[PDB]
């Protein structure tokens, strides 16, 4: 399920559009996106 | 002092002959030093 | 055979034998105006 | 010996941070004239 | 960051002997001249690596935003 | 993976620079062997750097501001995410549904970095990663606003992870002033191999010492192996050794009792021929510092491209196909060669 | 300032403070060396700019005006006059230089 | 990647553009648009 | 090619392009960097690939590197080997250099290749060794005898040169004569090779090949010498310890 | 003329100490360009299995992408070669990796908050905090199960830390073994270090009986010199025991009485191993790569 | 059926007409078999010249050059050396198999 | 060689020389168009009459 | 001036390749 992470309290918010940019547990206007499961490859040396 | 001379050179009516390398480059002419001081001419065998 | 080959840029080399090694002389005295401010006069 | 790397004191400091006193006190003394000059705007004799 | 896996010169595997190395120091109170030696490190290219290693991964793991507080 | 110096002071720990490591330990054979290491240049090992050897990275963040254009009474016009009346594919392979990219997705130049669909032109006009290096996205931060509590975001910050291995040209330095670029990633099989198998990691030039007088490196290399074998970490505070107490006599009782040669030398062999070398090779462990500025943002190439209007002449700019300038004293050296078709 | 100490055993703290004084006069020199000698090389090459050896070996400025009548009198190429007076050497190698 | 903009010559069709070498723009088939000017400016 | 401070005009020369795979930077020879005055601290040198045939002939005949051997300032040379090979060359020209048979062609063939086309005789020719009865050994002065035999034209005869050094005579023992570098008949019969021979030094052997054999032979010798000691440094190297 | 069947009468091998990780063996009377060529193969041209390709699914932890992608590749995976074949990577992924070239590995590690009571240890405070490299699981792809019933894929050094995790973080990736050689990347090195050294020879010149014999031990490693009395004044027991120290050439009393120098035809090959293969068989992967590096010249048309 | 005609590449512009002075350019080589073969060629008493060279170490190049005295072309002295580079590995294996099996 | 420079393949696929066609260069300029700007001994663009 | 202290109790720390610690 598509979500995020809160900066201060680590609450995995899930934002829809036309929402306030705050977090739901702490009114903290800074919020960092997390990762989903996606497939990426790499080399090695 | 570029336009200081350009004042006087138009006051001079200077028919500049473009023979200095700081003038043959301005018009892009072949420079007259080394491989450009002398012309090279082809002698065709037939009249 | 070791003459000058005419059409030689002896104007450039008269400067680049003067302006080139004058990048090596602004140091301290070993009375006389010395080095580059001598040569500027 | 001569001197030492502290390979158990660093691991005990990395894992367990100092709850009590800032280790390496000279480093806070280096930056201290900046802080100390800014503490003296609002604090000290006469305010 | 963590212990390197191979030595940067020879080619012997190094990373399995770092947390197995502090368990000859925090416990047996050995000197590094025996502690590195009892593991199996006997070339100084691969013996200035378990000795010297900073291991700053621990100061990173205190900064986790995937946890409450 | 940085290490700490074996050879250091004791006004090191009292500032505690183990909380900020800076540099690493290199097995250094002072030898002229390659011929690729002159004018201060030096020779990394291959299989050291393939095992990571100063494996550096870099970071940079970028403001994504729609409110920089937005006026005060300007309504909230354009919005991150896609829209309708469109379907350009493969943006879904770089970006997520909010028009902000997956973290850890390999971007380049030409690739979408965020999708902002306006409503005054009815089309997603994405912007693009404005550099030329293979980056990633480290973390994205969805930044709120101040004067309100409730409106949609018009400011994103996005963090990039440019990886930077030590390629050829990437400058080194020890702690003494012995800087010199990484000239050639020599394969480790053809580097000199010592008595035991101890192959050097950076070959440094002996014809870089006698005009430099950096003899604190001449002793740290024999002190470094003295700390590495015995398991101490010798003090190198200035003025501990008097003239009666030569450090090469101090660090020489250690290496005599160790088993290596008293003078710091080690008999290497030859990695290209197989025979032994004539001399005994000065081998140790020194502390090197991989510098900031590298050659991986210096070179460029231009064949053709953007003329100007006033001049019909090419354009400046390393991010813009920069044109090489043939200048004033470049004009007056082609004349001095006598050539006038390398000037025409 | 007289330092008795050698850089093999190392120098004392007084004389290390003096050897650091001669460094920063060798480094205020470089920061004043670079800006001098550039308005002289370009300063000559706007008069010695089309001066060349014509085919009659005279030194004519390209506007026809003449300065010298040979290249410095003897008119010898400076990149050629190396073994021009090495008279002992030319004798030693007559059968290969002829 | 192509824009809403002009039509040009080279007699392909009524065509569209996009820049490839940042100012000598071409058509679909890499034909050189004869004489662009490419306004820019350098910063400091 | 172009250094950005071009004071002498020999900072602006021309080069045959060899395109090297597996690389991302320019590659320069040490003969060049005594002329451009650009040490390897990573300097931005420009590069200019000319576009017609009136210019490609000029870059091969007027402003090439080999014609810019002497400075046009006072006639001193600006080409030459610089740091590695100079201190390396006083070991091969030293008297204790006793190569065996298999090495002797290998040091020769490592610096001389008819396949790439360095020679003139279209076949590498060897000399007799300097020891016959116990065990046949060659000599390093006889290697310099061979690499003057094989990149110089056969129509002209050998070289003859008297030259000094910077090594004073007493460093080799009881007053021996290794200061007087004496070339006779194209052979290194006495003397060790130094900066005064093959650096940017005047009236040396590389400057006595510039004048006898013309410009494009001495400037081909340094490409052989620059391959000669490099294959010699790699087989036997030169350190600098603490005990020095 | 030099017969090669005289070479057999002047080529001996003294295997000293043969273990399943190192072997210390001798090569009597062979050349420094033939014995180099054996050593020239055993670092590089011997085939050894590792991983170039690290397919991340999920990783949010502190050790980033390309770094843990790097340190998986440095793990010596105990995979015998000649049970894989060579990749042919001139064609894309659809048939580039088969069930016959690639061995496929997966990592699934999740760290949680473990409640425990007391400075507190990280192994008891969290469940699966330290990503050990014994967590690499062989996925049997294709038909890699009817013949891996006695050779399952285990990593050769299992206790390698790969990452340290905190609660919330996980690592989900997919790894692919590739069969490689140590010219391309270092990680396909089949060895710790396969170097040799050469047998020194210590020649006494003047007899050093008595006090000059007893102080003569401390210049050398101990089990080398044997002194008894005036009779049995000194000899050399085994110079193979003696590394080249040259301590005796610091002393002025002994700097003219002795000669140090190698025996030029006794190669002490001491080949260790990283863990993938035994040293006494990767040397057979250099006596038969040389023999099959000549046949690629010999049975090959001399072009033009 | 496939010949790989790019390994033993014989340059011709430095080659004698009689074949007693041949010129190679071997790719997929370096100092590995460059000096292992140069030792074995120089044991053939007919060979007058044999060095191996590398023009530039970056790519795979090994210019070697056999020259002989008489009655044998340089390619016919190559293929004695590569016959006597194989028979060495016959000796080394059955004197190293005979010692592993002997403890 | 001392009269030379070493050039990377990054430079070697950008800088072009307008080589006219004849009967002696046609053995090479045909292989120049086959390669294109992918393999190094090649060509970037051509020019009709 | 008290000397730089000669650290006590140091041993032989390199041996023959295949002869570890039989030397006493
Ligand atoms: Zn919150
Ligand atoms: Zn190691
Ligand atoms: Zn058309």
């Amino acid at each position: 399920t598509l979500k995020y992470i809160c900066a201060e309290c680590s609450s995995k918010l899930s934002l829809s559009r036309t929402d306030a940019v705050r977090c739901k547990d702490c009114g903290h206007r800074i919020l960092l996106k997390a990762r989903t499961k996606r497939l990426v490859q790499f080399e090695a040396r | 002092t570029t336009c200081q001379f350009l004042t006087k050179a138009v006051l001079d009516n200077e028919r500049e002959q473009l023979d200095s390398p700081s003038a043959r480059i301005v018009v892009g002419k072949l420079n007259n030093v080394g491989t450009g001081s002398f012309d090279v001419l082809a002698k065709v065998p037939n009249a | 055979r070791s003459l000058i080959n005419p059409g030689e840029a002896v104007g450039i080399i008269a400067s680049q034998s003067v302006g080139e090694p004058s990048t090596q002389m602004t140091l301290n005295t070993f009375n006389v105006t010395l080095g580059i401010p001598r040569l500027r006069e | 010996r001569t001197a030492d790397f502290r390979t158990l004191e660093r691991e005990s400091r990395f894992i367990n941070p100092p709850k009590d006193k800032s280790a390496f006190p000279l480093l806070q003394e280096a930056v201290q004239p900046h802080i100390g000059s800014f503490n003296a705007l609002t604090e000290g004799p006469d305010g | 960051m963590i212990v390197p896996v191979r030595c940067f010169s020879c080619g012997k595997v190094v990373g399995d002997k770092w947390e197995s190395y502090l368990n000859l120091l925090q416990e047996d109170e050995l000197d590094e001249g025996t502690a590195l030696s009892r593991l199996g490190l006997k070339r100084y290219c691969c013996r200035r690596m378990i000795l010297t290693h900073v291991d700053l991964i621990e100061k990173f793991l205190r900064y986790n935003p995937l946890e409450k507080r | 993976t940085g290490q700490t110096p074996i050879v250091k002071a004791n006004l090191y720990d009292d500032y505690g620079m183990d909380n900020f490591p800076n540099g690493f330990n290199a097995v250094v054979a002072v030898i002229s062997y390659t011929g690729y290491d002159m004018d201060d240049a030096m020779i990394i090992n291959k299989s050291a750097d393939e095992r990571g050897f100063g494996y550096g990275t870099m970071y940079k963040t970028e403001k994504v501001d729609l409110a920089l254009n937005r006026n005060r009474g300007d309504p909230i016009t354009q919005h991150f995410g896609f829209g309708n009346d469109e379907w350009p594919k493969e943006w879904l392979e770089k970006l997520d549904e909010d028009g902000l990219p997956y973290i850890g997705t390999y971007v380049e130049e030409g690739d979408p970095i965020c999708a902002y669909f306006d409503d005054t032109l009815n089309k997603t006009k994405i912007k693009t990663y404005h550099s030329s290096e293979p980056a990633y996205i480290e973390e994205v931060n969805l930044i709120g606003d101040e004067s309100n509590k409730f409106q949609e975001l018009q400011t994103v910050s996005i963090k990039y992870r440019i990886r930077r291995t030590p390629q050829i040209g990437d400058k080194f330095s020890s702690r003494h002033g012995q800087k010199g670029v990484c000239s050639r990633k020599w394969p480790t099989i053809d580097m000199p191999f010592s008595e035991t198998g101890i192959q050097p990691d950076i070959i440094i030039n002996p014809h870089a010492f006698p005009s430099r007088m950096t003899i604190g490196m001449f002793v740290e290399s024999l002190a470094g192996k003295a700390g590495a074998l015995h398991g101490i970490a010798q003090d190198s505070t200035p003025w501990i050794f008097n003239e009666d107490d030569t450090p090469a006599d101090y660090f020489g009782e250690q290496l005599a009792k160790a088993g290596y040669n008293y003078h710091g030398n080690e008999p290497m062999y030859s990695g290209a021929t197989g025979e032994e070398l004539r001399a005994d090779i000065y081998v140790g462990v020194v502390y090197y510092q991989r510098l900031r500025h590298m050659v991986n943002d210096k070179f460029q190439v231009r064949s053709t491209g953007p003329v100007n209007s006033l001049t019909m002449q090419p354009v400046k700019g390393r991010k813009r196909h920069g044109g090489i300038r043939v200048g004033e004293m470049e004009r007056d050296a082609l004349i001095g060669h006598g050539t006038s078709f390398l000037l025409q | 300032g007289y330092v008795k100490g050698r850089f093999y055993s190392g120098i004392k703290p007084q004389e290390y403070y003096f050897h650091c004084m001669a460094g920063r006069e060798g480094l205020i020199d470089t920061a004043v060396k670079t800006s001098r000698s550039g308005y002289l090389q370009r300063c000559l090459t706007k008069q010695l700019e089309g001066v060349h050896v014509s085919y009659d070996n005279s030194i004519r400025d390209a506007d026809g005006t003449l300065v010298q009548f040979m290249y410095g009198g003897d008119a010898i190429d400076i990149t050629k006059e190396s073994h021009m007076t090495q008279f002992e050497f030319c004798l030693d190698n007559y059968y290969a230089l002829l | 990647t192509f824009i809403r903009g002009p039509i040009c010559g080279t007699d392909n069709c009524p065509s569209r553009l996009w820049r490839i070498i940042d100012g000598r723009r071409t058509c679909q088939y890499g034909h050189v648009m004869e004489g662009d000017v490419e306004f820019n400016d350098d910063e400091d | 090619m172009n250094r950005q401070p071009t004071l002498h005009k020999a900072s602006m020369m021309g080069h045959k392009v060899r395109v090297l795979p597996n690389e991302k930077t320019l590659r320069l020879h040490y003969a060049n960097t005594g002329a451009y005055n650009a040490d390897f601290d990573g300097d931005e040198m420009n590069m200019h690939f000319p576009q017609n045939e009136n210019a490609r002939a000029e870059a091969l005949n007027l402003a090439n590197t080999d014609s810019q051997y002497l400075t046009p300032t006072s006639g001193s040379p600006v080409r030459g080997l610089i740091q590695d090979h100079i201190s390396a060359g006083v070991w091969l020209t030293s008297k204790d250099s006793f190569f065996t048979r298999e090495q002797y062609q290998q040091y020769i063939y490592g610096c001389i290749r008819p396949e790439d086309g360095h020679t003139t005789r279209s076949k590498i020719v060897t000399l007799p060794p300097t020891i016959f009865k116990p065990y046949p050994l060659w000599t390093g002065k006889q290697i310099i005898t061979t690499v003057l035999l094989n990149v110089t034209p056969p129509d002209m005869p050998g070289i003859n040169l008297i030259s000094k050094n910077k090594i004073k005579n007493e460093y080799w023992g009881k007053g021996s004569l290794e200061n007087e570098v004496l070339f006779k008949d194209g052979a290194l019969l006495c003397g060790i090779l130094d900066k005064s021979q093959y650096g940017a030094s005047k009236y040396g052997i590389v400057h006595s090949l510039h004048e006898v054999y013309g410009p494009e032979v001495a400037a081909k010798v340094l490409s052989v010498l620059g391959r000669l000691f490099t294959n010699y440094i790699t087989a036997t190297a030169f350190t600098c310890g603490m005990d020095d | 003329e030099w017969n090669v069947e005289k070479f057999k009468k002047d080529f001996e091998v003294n295997i000293s100490s043969l273990d399943a990780r190192e072997a210390n063996f001798d090569l009597i009377n062979i050349d420094t360009s033939i014995a180099n060529a054996f050593r020239r193969i055993m670092i590089s041209e011997v085939p050894s299995v590792a991983a170039e390709y690290v397919y991340f699914f999920n990783n949010t932890s502190v050790i980033q992408d390309e770094v843990l992608a790097h340190r998986i590749g440095l793990v010596p995976l105990k995979v015998d070669p000649d049970m894989l074949t060579w990749v042919d990577s001139n064609l894309p992924d659809d048939e580039k990796f088969t069930d016959e070239n690639t061995i496929v590995l997966s990592l699934n590690v999740k760290c949680t908050r473990n409640p425990d009571a007391p400075s507190t240890d990280p192994k008891e405070l969290y469940n699966n905090a330290h990503v050990y490299a014994r967590d690499l699981k062989f996925e049997p792809q294709g038909r890699q199960s009817t013949t891996f019933a006695d050779c399952p894929v285990v990593p050769a050094d299992p206790d390698i830390l790969l990452a340290k995790l905190r609660p919330g973080q996980e690592i989900s990736l997919k790894a692919h073994c590739i069969l490689g050689i140590g010219g391309d990347h270092a990680k396909f090195s089949p060895v710790s270090t396969a170097s040799y050294r050469l047998l020194p020879q210590i020649n006494i010149l003047q007899p050093i009986k008595g006090e000059s014999a007893r102080r003569f031990q401390k210049c050398f490693p101990p089990g080398v010199i044997g002194i008894d009395e005036g009779s049995d004044e000194a000899y050399v027991k085994d110079a193979r025991k003696d590394t080249v120290s040259r301590e005796v050439l610091r002393y002025e009393e002994f700097a003219d009485k002795v000669k140090l120098g190698r025996v030029r035809n006794h190669f002490i090959f001491n080949v260790e191993s990283a863990g993938a293969m035994t040293p006494e068989e990767i040397f057979f992967k250099s006596v038969r790569i040389l023999k099959n590096k000549a046949e690629y010249l010999k049975n090959c048309p001399i072009t033009q | 059926e496939e010949p790989d005609r790019e390994k033993i590449k014989l340059l011709t512009q430095a080659t004698s007409e009689d074949g007693t002075s041949a010129s190679f350019q071997i790719v997929e080589e370096d100092h590995t078999l460059g000096n292992a073969l140069r030792y074995v060629i120089m044991k053939n008493p007919d060979v007058e010249f044999c060095g191996y060279s590398i023009p530039h170490p970056s790519e795979n190049l090994l210019n070697i050059r056999i020259q002989t005295y008489g009655e044998t072309t340089a390619v016919d002295a190559l293929q004695k050396g590569l016959k006597d580079l194989m028979d060495l590995c016959d000796v080394v294996e059955s004197k190293f198999t005979e010692k592993i099996k002997s403890m | 060689e001392t009269n030379e420079i070493g050039v990377p393949p990054v430079f070697a696929v950008k800088l072009t020389y307008p080589e006219p066609v004849t009967a002696y260069n046609i053995a090479e300029l045909r292989q120049a168009v086959i390669n294109g700007p992918d393999k190094w001994p090649g060509a970037t663009q051509i020019q009709n009459e | 001036r008290k000397d730089v202290p000669k650290v006590e109790g140091l041993k032989l720390e390199h041996f023959a390749t295949g002869y570890d610690a039989e030397d006493f």
